C-alpha cells in the first residue's frame, strides 16, 4: 500500500518571531498600596505553579545581541518611567534668576553647595516673597559672561521645563519577571559555559523569567545574578575596539557607602496647592562622599579577570586606565543610592596591571585596606535622552547609606596600536541595555506552531 | 508533560501528549493596551487554526486521517527513518516548504467527500 | 473565487465555493481602540454563528440537511424554480421573513432526535 | 424558560431545557477599556468550556456519556435520590469537590479511544 | 479659600447636575439576581427571586 | 513697513516684549506679520497699538 496524509494538532514546533511579554511582579509588592509603585500599578501578581521544565533531546542556538526582549525591555521602562511623573510638580515659577553668596555654612566655605535666595511668586501671586535654598554646583550655571558673577541660574530652562519626582513613590529595584502570553513559551539555556552566541543542549522552559533587577547604572553593574562557574567573557566581535565587552563575575565584590552629611529638607510653596523640597540647612561638619572597595578582592577580581581575557589574548599583559575625560554621564560611576545620584570617579579602581602571572591574592599585608573612590552628587538629573528629560530629585533627610554586590563590568579596549604587548583597557559606559543585556542573555521566546503534518498508513472510511 | 515537554521525543512518544501542549493556548493580563490586542491576537490564532481543522472534517485532538496519498517528494522517507527515529522539529525542518500543497490538498479531500454523501443522503 | 467572487452564480454553482468565502472572516489591526472594538466584534460575530451552527447538529460546513419538511408558505415555489435559475441573494430577499421560526424550527429539529439516541445509548 | 429560569426545577426538568440557557454566553459594550477587558475574559471563558468539551469527544449540547464506571464516593447516592428529586445546584455542593479528578478521568478514557480506531482505519 | 489647598475649576455650563436613571446590566457569563421579599432585613435568606 | 525703504503693503514690521526662558530678564523682540493675523487692539484713539 501507500501512504496517505494526517494532520496532527498539539505538536511541539518552534519558530522565532517578535512578540509582546508583560510584566508580573512579586507578589509581597502587592502588599503596598495602589499607584505607589510599578507593582502594584501595572503588573500582574505572580504565582510559581508552573515551575521550570527541563527539556530532553532538545538542541537550540541562542543569539545575545540579537534579542529582542531587552529592545522591548527599555521601551516598557521608557513608556512606565514617562507615566509615572504625571501627576507632580511641574516646576516652571523656579526658573528665576539666583542671587548666590559665599558657601557660609557654618563659617568656612562648602566646597560642593552655594547658598542661594530667589523671589518667589507665591500661591496668592500677588505677595511673592523672599526665599533661600543651598544648591549643588553641577546644577548651577552663571547667568552672563560679564563680572557680575553673583547672579544664578538653574541649568534647566534654557532646553527644557523640569520636573521634581513625587516623594512617595520609590526608586527601590522591584525584581520583574518577564512571562509569556497565550501561545508562546519561554526557553532557557541551563549551560553555564554559554559564550553569548552559538548552541545550548541543557534547555529548559519556563512561564516566567528569572527577576530582573532594572538597575540603572554605568562602569559597574550592581545587584544582579551571579555567574555559575567563573567569570565569563562577552563580546558580538571580541576583536572589534568599538564593541561593549562585558565581564560576569563568579564571586562578588561587596561595596558600601554613604553621604557623611546630615542634610535638612526644606518645604518652598510653589504656586497654588503644590510644594517643593530643597535643601536647607546642613547640621555637624562637611564630609566628603566617597565609597569604598576592599583593596584585596578587587585586585583578586582584576586579576582573574586578566586570566579570563588570556584565553582569548595569548601571550600579553592586561592593562588598564580611567575613561577618556568625558562628561559627568559618562566618565563616572553614575549610580542610584536610596533616591539620591551618586557619581564616583573610577580612576583609583583600575591604577593596576596584571603581568600575565597571576600572583597569590592573599599575601597578608591588611585585609582592612581599601580603595576609596571620591564622589559628587547632582540633582537635577538629565536622565534620559527622549524620556521628559528633565527631572528634579527631592532630597532626603539624614545621612544616607546604602550597600551592594558588585557583579558586572563594562570595557571597552583601547586601540590596538604598535604591536603593544598589553591592548589597555577602559571602563565603558552609555547605551543602558547592555546592563540588562546582562541579565536577560539566557532567554529567548518561540512561537508555538501546533498543527502538523505526517504519513500514516491511516484511510478515511466512508 | 505540560506546555512543550514533548520536544525531543520520537514520533511514538509525540503520538500521545498532544492535550496537554494544546491546551494552554488561552490566557491574558494587564499591562496596558498592547497586552489586550496580544490576548486577541492569540484568541484569533487559535479559533483559526480550529477553523482550518474545520473545514477538513477533522474537527477534534484525534488522528484525523484524509485519503490523500503521499506523493514522494514531500519527504522521500522509509516509515521505519520516519516513526523509529525522528522528532517533529526537524520533521517540520523538512516538510514545512509545502503548505500551500498539503493545506489545500486536505481542502481537496473535503471537496472529495461532500456531495457524494448528500446525494446518498437524499438520493437513498 | 475569494472572498465574493461566487455572488451571481446560481444555486447549483454556489452550492460549491463555500469556503474560500468563509475562511476569511478573521482579521484585525491597529489605528485605535475602535479598531479592536470591531475586531472582537467581528470575533463575537463568527463565534455566534458557528455556536447557531453547533445547536443543530451541524457543526461544519457540509450541506447539514435535517428532517423538518418544508412548508409551501416560505417559498411557493419549483424545484426548478430554485435550483437552476435562481441566485442566493434574490433567494434571501424572499426567504429572510421567516428567520424567526426557521432558527426555532431547527432547534426543534434537535428536539426530536437527542433523548431518543440516548436511551438508544443506554436502554440497548 | 431564558438565561436562568430552569433554576430549581428537578433533573428530569432540567435534562432539557439546555440552550435558551446556554445561548446568551456572548455580549459586549461600551463604556470603556474594563469593558473590553470583561468583553474578551467572556469569550475566553466560553471558548475554554468549548474546548474542555472538544477534547472529550463530546463536541455539543447533546448528553455526552462517557463509559468511566461511577466510583461511589462522589456521590454515594442512589438513582431516585438523583433523577426523582434533586436539582442541580445542591447536587453540585456535593460534586465539586472532585471535578480536577473528574475533568483528568474523561481524558484518560479519551487516552483509551482514538488510537484503537486509529488502528481500526489503518491496520483493518 | 482655595489656592492653599488646590487650584480647583469651575464646572462648564452646558452640563447639568441632574440625577438621570442609571440601569446596571450584567455582562455575558453573569447575571444579576434580585430578592423580591419586602421583609428583607439586610442579611440572611430569601425565596421570591427573580433574575 | 520700511522693509528696505517704502512701504511693503501686506507685512507689517512690529515688535513686542518677550517674558524670556528665566522669566525676570524680559526682552524687546521684533517680527513682521501679515494683516490679517493683526488687529488694532482698541476702538478707542491709540493708532499705533496693535493685537494678534
Ligand atoms: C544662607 O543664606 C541665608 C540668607 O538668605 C542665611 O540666613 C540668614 O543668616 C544670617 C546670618 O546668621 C542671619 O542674620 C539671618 O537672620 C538669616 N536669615 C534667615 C531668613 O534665616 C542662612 O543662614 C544661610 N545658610 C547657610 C547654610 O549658609
Ligand atoms: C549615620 O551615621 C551614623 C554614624 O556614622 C551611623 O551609625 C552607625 O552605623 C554603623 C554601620 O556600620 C554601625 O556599625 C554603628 O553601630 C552605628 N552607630 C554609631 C554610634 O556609630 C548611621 O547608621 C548612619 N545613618 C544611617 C541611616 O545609616
Ligand atoms: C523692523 O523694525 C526693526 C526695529 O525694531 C528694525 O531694526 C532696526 O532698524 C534700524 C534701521 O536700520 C537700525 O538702526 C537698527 O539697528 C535695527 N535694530 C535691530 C535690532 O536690528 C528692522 O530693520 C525692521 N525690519 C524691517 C524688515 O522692516
Amino acid at each position: 500500500e501507500n501512504l496517505w496524509v494526517t494532520v496532527y494538532y498539539g505538536v511541539p514546533v518552534w519558530k522565532e518571531a517578535k512578540t509582546t511579554l508583560f510584566c508580573a511582579s512579586d507578589a509581597r509588592a502587592y502588599e503596598k498600596e495602589v499607584h505607589n509603585v510599578w507593582a502594584t500599578h501595572a503588573c500582574v501578581p505572580t504565582d510559581p505553579s508552573p515551575q521550570e521544565l527541563v527539556l530532553g533531546n532538545v538542541t537550540e542556538n541562542f543569539n545575545m545581541w540579537k534579542n529582542d526582549m531587552v529592545d522591548q525591555m527599555h521601551e516598557d521602562i521608557i513608556s512606565l518611567w514617562d507615566q509615572s511623573l504625571k501627576p507632580c510638580v511641574k516646576l516652571t515659577p523656579l526658573c528665576v534668576t539666583l542671587i548666590c553668596s559665599n558657601a557660609t555654612v557654618k563659617n568656612g566655605t562648602v566646597e560642593e553647595m552655594k547658598n542661594c535666595s530667589f523671589n518667589t511668586t507665591t500661591e496668592i501671586r500677588d505677595k511673592e516673597k523672599k526665599e533661600y535654598a543651598l544648591f549643588y554646583k553641577p546644577d548651577i550655571v552663571p547667568l552672563s559672561e560679564t563680572n557680575n558673577t553673583s547672579e544664578y541660574r538653574l541649568i534647566n530652562c534654557n532646553t527644557s521645563a523640569c520636573t521634581q519626582a513625587c516623594p512617595k513613590v520609590t526608586f527601590e529595584p522591584i525584581p520583574i519577571h518577564y512571562c509569556a502570553p497565550a501561545g508562546y513559551a519561554i526557553l532557557k539555556c541551563n549551560d553555564e559555559t554559554f559564550n553569548g552566541t552559538g548552541p545550548c543542549s541543557n534547555v529548559s522552559t519556563v512561564q516566567c523569567t528569572h527577576g530582573i533587577r532594572p538597575v540603572v547604572s554605568t562602569q559597574l553593574l550592581l545587584n544582579g545574578s551571579l555567574a555559575e562557574k567563573e567569570i565569563v567573557i562577552r563580546s558580538e566581535n571580541l576583536t572589534n575596539n568599538a564593541k561593549i565587552i562585558i565581564v560576569h563575575l563568579h564571586t562578588p565584590v561587596e561595596i558600601v557607602c554613604t553621604r557623611p552629611n546630615n542634610n535638612t529638607r526644606k518645604s518652598v510653596r510653589i504656586g497654588p496647592g503644590q510644594t517643593f523640597y530643597a535643601t536647607g540647612d546642613i547640621i555637624g561638619d562637611i564630609k566628603q562622599a566617597h565609597c569604598n572597595i576592599s583593596e584585596e578582592k578587587w585586585n583578586d577580581t582584576l586579576q582573574k579577570v586578566g586570566i579570563e581575557l588570556q584565553k582569548h589574548f595569548p601571550n600579553k599583559t592586561i592593562k588598564y586606565n580611567q575613561s577618556a575625560g568625558g562628561d559627568m554621564e559618562i566618565t563616572t560611576h553614575s549610580f542610584n543610592c536610596g533616591g539620591e545620584f551618586f557619581y564616583c570617579n573610577t580612576s583609583n579602581l583600575f591604577n593596576g596591571t596584571y603581568n600575565g602571572t597571576y600572583i597569590s591574592t592573599n599575601s597578608s599585608a591588611n585585609s582592612t585596606s581599601t580603595i576609596t573612590l571620591q564622589c559628587r552628587i547632582k540633582q537635577i538629573i538629565n536622565m534620559w535622552q527622549g524620556v521628559g528629560r528633565c527631572m528634579y530629585a527631592p532630597p532626603i533627610a539624614g545621612n544616607i547609606t546604602c550597600r551592594s554586590n558588585i557583579t558586572g563590568l563594562l570595557l571597552t579596549r583601547d586601540g590596538g596600536t604598535n604591536s603593544n604587548e598589553t591592548e589597555t583597557f577602559r571602563p565603558a559606559g552609555g547605551d543602558m541595555r547592555d546592563n540588562w543585556r546582562s541579565e536577560l542573555y539566557k532567554y529567548k521566546v518561540v512561537k508555538i506552531e501546533p498543527l502538523g503534518v505526517a504519513p500514516t498508513r491511516c484511510k478515511r472510511r466512508v | 508533560l505540560g506546555f512543550l515537554g514533548a520536544a525531543g521525543s520520537t514520533m511514538g512518544a509525540a503520538s500521545m501528549t498532544l492535550t496537554v501542549q494544546a491546551r494552554n493556548l488561552l490566557s491574558g493580563t494587564v499591562w496596558g493596551i498592547k497586552q489586550l490586542q496580544a490576548r486577541v491576537l492569540a484568541v484569533e490564532r487559535y479559533l483559526r487554526d480550529q477553523q482550518l481543522l474545520g473545514i477538513w472534517g477533522c474537527s477534534g485532538k484525534l488522528i484525523c486521517c484524509t485519503n490523500v496519498p503521499w506523493n514522494s517528494s514531500w519527504s522521500n522517507r522509509n516509515l521505519s527513518e520516519i516513526w523509529d527515529n525522528m522528532t517533529w522539529l526537524q520533521w517540520d525542518k523538512e516538510i514545512s516548504n509545502y503548505t500551500q500543497i498539503i493545506y489545500g490538498l486536505l481542502e481537496e479531500s473535503q471537496n472529495q467527500q461532500e456531495k457524494n454523501e448528500q446525494d446518498l443522503l437524499a438520493l437513498d
